[PDB]
Order: structure tokens, then C-alpha cells, then sequence
RNA sequence: CGAAGGUGUGCUGUGAGGCAUGCUGGAGGUAUCAGAAGUGCGAAUGCUGACAUAAGUAACGAUAAAGCGGGUGAAAAGCCCGCUCGCCGGAAGACCAAGGGUUCCUGUCCAACGUUAAUCGGGGCAGGGUGAGUCGACCCCUAAGGCGAGGCCGAAAGGCGU
RNA sequence: AGGACCGAACCGACUAAUGUUGAAAAAUUAGCGGAUGACUUGUGGCUGGGGGUGAAAGGCCAAUCAAACCGGGAGAUAGCU
RNA sequence: CCCGGCGAGGGGAGUGAAAAAGAACCUGAAACCGUGUACGUACAAGCAGUGGGAGCACGCUUAGGCGUGUGACUGCGUACC
RNA sequence: GGUUAAGCGACUAAGCGUACACGGUGGAUGCCCUGGCAGUCAGAGGCGAUGAAGGACGUGCUAAUCUGCGAUAAGCGUCGG
């Protein structure tokens, strides 16, 4: 009954969970702004920031595991060299969130999500 | 002097409107515009509606005096219904009730 | 000639509604409830009319015992006393002397106490 | 399960003592435009600590 | 200058009731005396219509699965576009018969419907759309079977049958 | 060659669970038997109620059957409620 | 004319004897659902009434202990066909 | 006047109950009928292969319905009011 237990269920199993996890990192990394619900981008964090830190060192192996995730070439391509030296000064906290109220179609929190700065 | 204004056949359960009318009953409307347009819920963004209009209501018809208007008398009553067949298991047919309501304000400086 | 019951069924529902006017929910709504309600009613008010004569002789009784023991006598022996002094003051009037004036019942009560002897 | 009698008005309305909605007071008062929003939210137009976080 | 009716008050009678009046109502009602009832409701698991109850509870209809950006739109989890994830793929694909009878396309809208949002739709309104010597139907013929002049039988109706 | 075997389409429902105001006025899921024949299916026609049909349960005959449905006798009758 | 979504709906002005006649349109009761006023109720048990009854608010009256509205408590009281 | 201790103690209604006033769904009651019911006085007591009763389809400046009519198609010719 949850005693020190981690990891949202997001009422999916674990594959539709890793699915749904892989396609919004992939989204984000494209955009770097995203409005979903609180707890999406709460488990969102745990899956972003770790490959961001993966990001910041550059090799032929760490590119493959990258490529391991989000399943995209430009994603990755997009990562260790965009976001990496952006965020090479960076310890952690690579993400942020800015609630935004609720739908008007389900009345569920939204909340929006970005980087640090974005470079805008 | 009193201004009436409100909102009939509305497609809404009488008593969902009026878990909304009591949060405002007798506040002052500065805030109560703001509590109805912070509410979640659609009998909220109705009753927004209706009291907006009661507002525009007590100044093209009415002289002056908005920032000390206050909300006096609201009240939701239930109005006609609409007899739908719903089909059940076993060839059984419920009669459901769809309600409407109407949403009245009573709104005055006084 | 065909008769409608429209009016004279409404007047009889009316009346018996404002013969109920008051009891509690649907006792003063429906009619089917407000009948029954009302016979209830009549019935109580008839038999208090006869149990409030018990209940405040009761009442004078008591008190008047009570301003007895005060004086240092028994109801009985009070009464007794006042039959043999051919004293015939109803009890209604001995407790409303007894709660007014207290000097009158001392005064009956050592009449009754002598009567006694 | 079903009911014997009829509950009457007295009861619905006596159960519904705890069914009524809660009212926000204090939201919050923007430090920059001064408008109303929820708290630890941004307003109508992204506004939060006083500087811009969504640039439309 | 206010009829019936409705809604309150007061007075009155052993009672079914009666009288007066406030308000609404806005046009018929009717003294006393006689006569005729479709003449008096609380029940008959009575019938018709309306409204409570459970209760704002279940449920929202196969556990194949949604997410993001932009656009219309007052309002987008549900509409459109683009990117992904997943499913069927001797089907959840395509073409027909039977049946349905315009549900097909376009423009327009949310009065009612879709078990929710709705701008969407097999929803409402208007317009358009179906081109055959070679397709099918029609037509020639025929089985099972139906009708059946004359004929036989049977009260009639009618049955069988060339 | 088999009224042969395993086993798909197809036919049927023997076992367990769900359901019992359900998705369904008998279904779904996991299993099951037959599956070249006494097989199944499409189309059209025939057998009409004391009758039809029936590898026979007195089963079915339009979500019904120890005598279908519709109208009439008929406001049948009820010593019953 | 205004709000409202170039809706629905509402409020003004006006016609109208009347819009408390607005097309859901004559008169508009009850069951049912609300708002405000006055009273009582968070230590009290049951066909919820009846008799007594302090108290609380208003009209009286120009005092005169009156009436209306509620009923702290108390004796009795286990619906109708 | 203050400190301490004891006793008494309403003013609170999240909601509810009672009476009143104002409202909503609800469409009974009151009034009315180019509608029915039963009779009286008279006619007619049948239509049709010279194509009946009854229907389909068309007919207007017509998108639909009722009614009339039938490619001469809400109709035409003659004679009367
Ligand atoms: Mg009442």
C-alpha cells in the first residue's frame, strides 16, 4: 500500500505508460514548451532531466543509448549539441512548472513545462 | 432602485445552479465576479453569464453606482422537463428526466 | 345532466387542510395523511377534555398538601378536618388561596386542626 | 436493498449540510498588473512573479 | 362602480354548511319554491397526467492507447492539419446480393439528439449529385409450386384438375 | 473407399467464470464435439389449429403452445376476492 | 437600445384597457421545488398529536394581563381501509 | 474597586421544523364552441362496362400539406341568379 514506493500508474499499464512517457520527452525536447497535467509533466521530469544529463557527454555510445530512447534520429540529433552545452553549466533542474488552472472539457490541471531558459 | 435579470430554460439540474447561487448570496459583486469566474464548474460560468448581464442591466438602464452595487436576492427554480426513453436489459424502458432551470438575480445599491 | 365534483371536493380538502394547518411535513400537505391527523386530534382533544380536570385536580391537590406539610399536617387529616367544620371550600380555591395568601391558609389550617379535636 | 418508506424532505435537505462548495477569498493580487489568479498559478495572460513565462 | 372561479380573514349553526369581506381574476351568476340525477371518494396490486424517493448514487455500453504543435472557433482531451505510439490486416480492408430509402457531397447553425465538451456528425435548413445495345433489371423458356376456360365433385361458399 | 482420424471456415452448445434493473427478453471469455456427409447454407414454394410438423421433448408453429394469434358471441360465468 | 456567442435568454422603450395578456400567451389550485421574515432546535429517544404551558416577535389597546406566529418542559396517547 | 473559589447562564444554527409573504414546474377549477350524442318533420333510399366505391401520381408565380381537378389537370363552354 505504497510505503516509500515511486512511480505514478497514470491509470495505463507499462507499456502504454513508456509509450506515452517516450512520445511527450520527444515533443518537449522538439519544442521546449508543453501544456499537459500535473502529474504528466511530474513523471515527465524524472525521464527529461536524467537524459539531458545523459546529453551532456558527447559519444558513440552515449549517442546510441540516447537513440535507445525517444526512438528518433533528430531528436538525438537535436541533443548534444543544441542542449548540451546550454545546460553543461547546469546541475539538474533542467525543467520547470507553471501551472496554468484547468480544461474546460474535463476540469483537469494544466500546467505548462519548459527549460531554463529556451533562449528566447 | 432594484434590477432584475435572468435566464430561463437553462440546461442545467436545479440543484447543481443552486450548490453555485449560495456562494455569492448577499457578497459584494467585485468579489463575486471574481469567485464565479474562479469556479469549476458550468453552473458557475452560468451564473457568471446572468450576473454579467444583471451588471450591463444596472447601467444602460440604470444611473450610476456599480462599484457599490451589491447582489441582493438569487434563487434558481426548476422549470419544464424533457421525457426521454432511456432502453434497460431485458426489453425494460426508463423514463428519464432531463431538468431545466431558471436562474433569476436580484441585483441593487441598496 | 352529468355533475362535476370539481369544487365541492376542493372545498372539503381545503377545510380539512386548514383544519391541520401546522402538524408536521406532509401532516399539513397531503390530504390522505391530513385526515387521519385530524381524527387523531379529535380524538385527543376529547379525551383531555375530561383527563385536564383530572390533571389540575391533581395539581390543586398537591400544592394544597404541600402548603399543609408547611403548617405541620397531613393532606387527609387537613381535609378531615375542614368535612367536620363544615367547610365546603373546593380545592381549586384552597391552592389558589395556598399560593397567594399564605396568612388565610394558616388560618384554615388551624381551624381544621381544632375542628380535628 | 431497496427502501420501506419514504424518506422525506426533511432528510435530502439534512444530508446535503455537507455537500456545499467551499469559496476561494484570498487568491492572489499580481504584483505587476494586478490582477487576480489562483495561487501558485499564472493569470490570463501568463503572468507569474512579475515577469512573462509564456510570450503568447 | 366588477360575474363565475381561485386564494386569506371574520361571523354563524348539534352538522353536512351558510354569510360578509381583503387580493387576484375579467364575464356571467342566480333568491324562495317544486322536479330529474352521470349528485358527494381514501383505499378496489383502480385508470389518465404531473411531481417526490433512492441521489446527484450507480452508470456513461469489450483493458486495441493516446500524446504534442499550429489553425477555425467565445469556449478544443473529442473538429482540421503535420509528427509520433498502438490495433485489424482469410479483417476491424475492398466490391456486391437481400434489405435500408438520400443516411452521399457542398455551404450554413447548435433549437432537440449523440449516454460528456462541441465549432463535429449518419442532427436541422438550402443546393447539388445517380448518364447503359454490351452491367443488372426487362424480355424467351422452364423446375418446385401457384392460377386455371371447358370438365368432375361438393348445401352455398368452394375443392381438384386439362 | 470409408456414414475413417487430427485439425481451419461453418454448424451446435458439454464444462467453468462474468452477467442476472447486463453489452444481450440466454450473451461473452477460456476450454469442447462434428467438421465429405444421417452435413451445412442462400433463394422460392408447400404442409394452418383438435390442425400442421415432429431421428419423439406431448418439443415448435413469428421473444407464447397439454391446443397460436386477431375479431365476434361477451358486460360468457364466478356460492370467490 | 443594451447585455449576451452576429446564439438562446433577459432588461429597457413602445403598441396594447391590461404584456401580474409576449406567442410555452384566458382564468392558474394542489402534490413538488426555493428565497426572506418571526420562533424553536446541537444531552435528547418512539403514530410526532392533544391539555397545560414559561418564553420569544408583531399588531392591539392608548394601559386592563387581547389576538396572531413558534413552542423549553410536562401528564396521556402503539395510523387509516 | 481588585484577586481567588462556588453556583446560575442566554446570546452560535453547518442544517432542519412551523406560520406568513413572494416565485418556478405543474394545468385542475370557472367561461366558450364552425365538435359530438339522441330524436322530430321531408327527401333519398343506391352507384357502376357510356368503366363504381376506393387509392397512386400529377395540376398554382410553389418548397410541403389539406381541398378541388385531371395533360383542357385550385380547371373549360353554354344558359340563369
Ligand atoms: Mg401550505
Amino acid at each position: 500500500m505504497r510505503h516509500r514506493k515511486s512511480g505514478r500508474q497514470l491509470n495505463r499499464n507499462s507499456s502504454h505508460r513508456q509509450a506515452m512517457f517516450r512520445n511527450m520527452a520527444g515533443s518537449l525536447v522538439r519544442h521546449e514548451i508543453i501544456k499537459t497535467t500535473l502529474p504528466k509533466a511530474k513523471e515527465l521530469r524524472r525521464v527529461v532531466e536524467p537524459l539531458i544529463t545523459l546529453a551532456k557527454t558527447d559519444s558513440v555510445a552515449n549517442r546510441r543509448l540516447a537513440f535507445a530512447r525517444t526512438r528518433d534520429n533528430e531528436i538525438v540529433a537535436k541533443l548534444f549539441n543544441e542542449l548540451g552545452p546550454r545546460f553543461a553549466s547546469r546541475a539538474g533542474g533542467y525543467t520547470r512548472i507553471l501551472k496554468c488552472g484547468f480544461r474546460a472539457g474535463d476540469n483537469a490541471p494544466m500546467a505548462y513545462i519548459e527549460l531554463v531558459d529556451r533562449s528566447e | 432602485m432594484e434590477t432584475i435579470a435572468k435566464h430561463r430554460h437553462a440546461r442545467s439540474s436545479a440543484q447543481k445552479v443552486r450548490l453555485v447561487a449560495d456562494l455569492i448570496r448577499g457578497k459584494k459583486v467585485s468579489q463575486a465576479l471574481d469567485i464565479l469566474t474562479y469556479t469549476n464548474k458550468k453552473a458557475a460560468v452560468l451564473v457568471k453569464k446572468v450576473l454579467e448581464s444583471a451588471i450591463a442591466n444596472a447601467e444602460h438602464n440604470d444611473g450610476a453606482d456599480i462599484d457599490d452595487l451589491k447582489v441582493t436576492k438569487i434563487f434558481v427554480d426548476e422549470g419544464p422537463s424533457m421525457k426521454r426513453i432511456m432502453p434497460r436489459a431485458k426489453g425494460r424502458a426508463d423514463r428519464i428526466l432531463k431538468r431545466t432551470s431558471h436562474i433569476t438575480v436580484v441585483v441593487s445599491d441598496r | 345532466a352529468r355533475v362535476k365534483r370539481g369544487v365541492i371536493a376542493r372545498a372539503r380538502h381545503k377545510k380539512i387542510l386548514k383544519q391541520a394547518k401546522g402538524y408536521y411535513g406532509a401532516r399539513s400537505r397531503v390530504y390522505r395523511v391530513a385526515f387521519q391527523a385530524v381524527i387523531k386530534a379529535g380524538q385527543y382533544a376529547y379525551r383531555d377534555r375530561r383527563q385536564r380536570k383530572r390533571q389540575f385536580r391533581q395539581l390543586w391537590i398537591a400544592r394544597i398538601n404541600a402548603a399543609a406539610r408547611q403548617n405541620g399536617i397531613s393532606y387527609s387529616k387537613f381535609i378531615n378536618g375542614l368535612k367536620k367544620a363544615s367547610v365546603e371550600i373546593d380545592r381549586k380555591i384552597l391552592a389558589d388561596i395556598a399560593v397567594f395568601d399564605k396568612v388565610a391558609f394558616t388560618a384554615l389550617v388551624e381551624k381544621a386542626k381544632a375542628a380535628l379535636a | 436493498a431497496v427502501q420501506q418508506n419514504k424518506p422525506t424532505r426533511s432528510k435530502r435537505g439534512m444530508r446535503r449540510s455537507h455537500d456545499a462548495l467551499t469559496a476561494v477569498t484570498s487568491l492572489s493580487v499580481d504584483k505587476t498588473s494586478g490582477e487576480k489568479h489562483l495561487r501558485h498559478h499564472i493569470t490570463a495572460d501568463g503572468y507569474y512573479r512579475g515577469r512573462k513565462v509564456i510570450a503568447k
